[PDB]
């Protein structure tokens, strides 16, 4: 077995950095997040040039 | 620099762990660093004290005796101080212009022979120049070597030859005081100290025999490198037989909580003494090997054997096969051919050889490397040790010679010594004159000293 | 002749690698304490000053 | 320096500079996007430093000795300039404006 | 270690020794260790940053050893308080730890000695070659039983 | 292709004896996670893989 | 990115393990330092030779 | 060591804090690079002058 160290200390420090302005701009249960793209179905069709 | 490691880098090292780590580290009863346990110690003090002289006035070439002062609970340090006279050569010397005068190598460890420490009127310990040289060359704590070589002479100033007044070098040997510590059983370790408060019925005394100044000064020939005895008329101011020498000892005072409690009880202490075998003259021209019968009493620990060039009494501590000669630049230089006269050595018990005919390099280097705190930096100084640590005060492996029968040491000489014994060498060759050698063997043994009813004696003897 | 003794079982070395949090121990520095935060004045009456 | 000059502008900037210099680094995924993205509040951060290393060309052009029409015929002096772009909140009410948090 | 000539040995500096006055070996004027800096890496996590070579040369032996070398080169790093102490002290086991890396940086003296063209009695009159060697000291457990020896954990 | 590596250089004996500069070049790796920000590898959710 | 197979070399294949323990890997690039090229006068083409 | 006061300079005094988040600190050393010194013929001692 290995021993890896999760995230970076600098990233942890940046995440711990949090004030009223950051609480207003980000956060909340209703806030959307990146790294996750919603997928919805699209209509099925084909295209072709015509003389 | 840009150190991006941080404290968190060591978390991986802390986290990694296996059965080997569990076996080595860990455990509820395992001790930890970063926490030092503190325990109380006794309340005491120390301070130097003058030693009381009880034998006339010290003088060169004579024996003087000094008692040990009372009123100190323990004495654990002794040294001697001596102010050397000022030496200035004269043009009217026997050697004429071609002649220099210099102090012998190791001025201290010389002029002090058969120094003894006695209880009441019983000889308890005694050492001499060979033991001093061997001990200080084998158990020298590095770092203090420069201090020792500046405090016992050989300071590159006292040992430099000085020509006559009318020659280029008119410098006079300076008159500066020098100090020599006295190695005794109580001075070996702090735990071993003399209970002066417990021994009021014995006169503890120190007997020191100096050496005549005639054989303390080397009178070297400039060209041929010969040595002749020095006379009073040769040097300015004559020779002062009297000299001011003092002995200082350190005392320790302790509180009444134990200084009276330990009194009235029988105390047994282990001490280290010296036994010296008689010196034997060796002539390599006639014989190639020499056997010496050694007889000792108690559990021996180490054996130091050296062969000394004794052609001239003026020169001392010369264990080489060729005497030193004067060199360019008003300095002494070891000659080109200078090697230890011993080629091989062996040890025999009864008729059985415990040690084979091993090479000289064995005793010279391998044994000091393994069972000593230092390795000699000069030729000679051959040692065998029965104990793992020679300098350890605590007893180690040792063989008693009281129950052991006659033992012999056989030394096979070297062709260099054989050819150096015969003269014929040219000027400044060292062996221009015929050379004579002598073999000296010194042993170190344990002993038991008992203090009872205000007096001390050897329960075994 | 006695039977020699040596390790026989190969053990259980779990594949892949594990994780450790790698978090600062105390975090006293790198981060302020809601006070002495430069650029903001906590001892201020609400924004009714411009009202 | 090529990393700051090219890589990040290529990935998460609107364009890439066509001149030497202008080294940038942004926490947000899009500098031009008005919508807020990932960023850090330096108010709650302790002392932060930036370390920069010069170049042999710079240290040789700082002194004079250059020949004619070489630019560095005279000793040259340089300065370092750093600009930071952040976010803020402005409130409009009661016929007046002001920063609710400042 | 300089490996230009197989006959010479223990030549850890960037320039081979040359003959000098008085029929004695003389170390040329430019003779320094090629290493300028070094660092450790644990699976993309630098446990030790780009420390100076003088650090390993002097500071580490001063604190966690019994002597300091009197020759160029000879860089170490010890996880233990005392290297010479037989009794175990602080250390890390590499069995449960994944691949680790050591990184070293050369020196301008090394890169200029690599190319030849030096004048006579300079050591680098011919192109120079170097090789990097790493040594590690580890612990083990030996079990004595049934009149035989072996490794209980290997 | 910056008119330096792609520009031919004659031998030393000719007028053009310049040497091709040795610098560092950077190439992005086109991958499905690099195509969009919403597509990214859930490394925290994938502890039993080896990428 | 952690290396797992030797060191890069021209005309060879090397593998690099993606550093785990992160949360979202979303971008990757490769940097490479080109060597130094210096033509000599001993080439086969002689004077009429370009590199 | 955590720099919390000024920058080092000749003839001035600066104080540096001890970093936290460490179980034990047991050592300390200070490193400093010496400047470059060159002698000039415009010295007050003229030719008979050394530094």
């Amino acid at each position: 077995t290995c021993t890896t160290g999760a995230g970076v200390t600098s990233g942890f420090i940046d995440l711990a950095t949090y004030d009223n302005l950051d609480r207003a701009l980000y956060g909340g249960k209703d806030a959307t997040t990146y790294f996750i793209k919603e997928h919805y179905p699209v209509g099925w069709f084909t295209k072709l040039p015509t003389m | 620099c840009t150190t991006g490691a941080g404290v968190t880098s060591g978390f991986i090292d802390l986290a990694t762990y296996d059965n080997l780590d569990r076996a080595l580290y860990g455990g509820k009863d395992a001790t930890t660093y970063f926490i030092k346990e503190h325990y109380p110690v006794g309340w005491f003090t120390k301070l130097p004290t003058m030693a009381t002289r009880v034998s006339g006035n010290p003088a060169f070439g004579q024996e003087f005796s000094v008692g040990v002062p009372r009123s100190g609970d323990y004495v654990l340090n002794a040294w001697l101080t001596l102010k050397t006279p000022e030496i200035k050569l004269l043009e009217t010397n026997r050697l004429g212009a071609n002649g220099t005068v210099r102090w012998t190598k190791n001025l201290m460890h010389n002029a002090v022979e058969h120094a003894s420490l006695t209880f009441n009127d019983i000889c308890a310990q005694q050492f001499n120049t060979a033991y001093l040289d061997a001990w200080t060359q084998f158990n020298m704590c590095e770092g203090k070597r420069i201090g020792y070589d500046n405090m016992i002479g050989n300071t590159s100033d006292m040992t430099n030859p000085t020509p006559a007044q009318g020659q280029d070098g008119a410098r006079t040997l300076p008159s500066k005081n020098l100090v020599l510590p006295l190695p005794f059983f109580f001075s070996r370790d702090c735990g071993l100290a003399l209970p002066t408060v417990v021994l009021p019925y014995n006169e503890i005394r120190i007997n020191i025999k100096l050496r005549s100044l005639q054989e303390l000064l080397v009178f070297q020939n400039k060209d041929t490198g010969n040595v002749i005895p020095i006379s009073a008329t040769d040097i300015a101011g004559g020779l002062a037989d009297t000299v001011e020498a003092y002995v200082y000892m350190t005392v320790g005072l302790v509180s009444n909580v134990e200084r009276c409690a330990m009194a009235g009880t029988v105390r047994d202490m282990v001490v280290e003494q010296m036994q010296a075998a008689p010196t034997h003259i060796v002539n390599p021209q006639n014989t190639n090997n020499v056997h010496v019968d050694m007889r000792f009493s108690h559990a021996v620990k180490a054996l130091f054997f050296m062969v000394q060039n004794v052609t001239y009494k003026s020169v001392g501590s010369n264990y080489t096969c060729v005497t030193p000669v004067n060199g360019p630049g008003n300095t002494v230089m070891e000659p080109a051919m200078s090697v230890d006269p011993i080629k091989s050595a062996s040890l025999t018990y009864e008729n059985t050889t415990r040690l084979a005919n091993m090479g000289v390099e064995y005793y010279s280097l391998v044994q000091p490397w393994y069972f000593s705190a230092s390795i000699p930096v000069y030729t000679g100084y051959h040692m065998y040790s029965y104990a793992l640590n020679v300098g350890s005060v605590h007893p180690s492996g040792s063989t008693n010679y009281g129950r052991l029968t006659n033992a012999s040491i056989t030394v096979t000489m070297s062709p260099e010594s054989v050819v150096a014994a015969a003269g014929g060498g040219n000027n400044n060759s060292g062996y221009n004159e015929p050379q004579r050698f002598a073999l000296v063997v010194i042993a170190v043994n344990h002993n038991v000293i008992r203090i009872m009813n205000g007096s001390m004696g050897f329960p075994i003897l | 002749k006695r039977r020699p003794h040596a390790q026989n079982h190969a053990g259980y070395k779990i594949k892949y690698c594990k994780q450790v949090p790698l978090i600062p121990l105390h975090g006293g520095d790198y981060i302020l304490n809601h006070w002495e935060t430069r650029g903001v004045d906590r001892m201020r009456i609400p924004g009714i000053q411009h009202a």
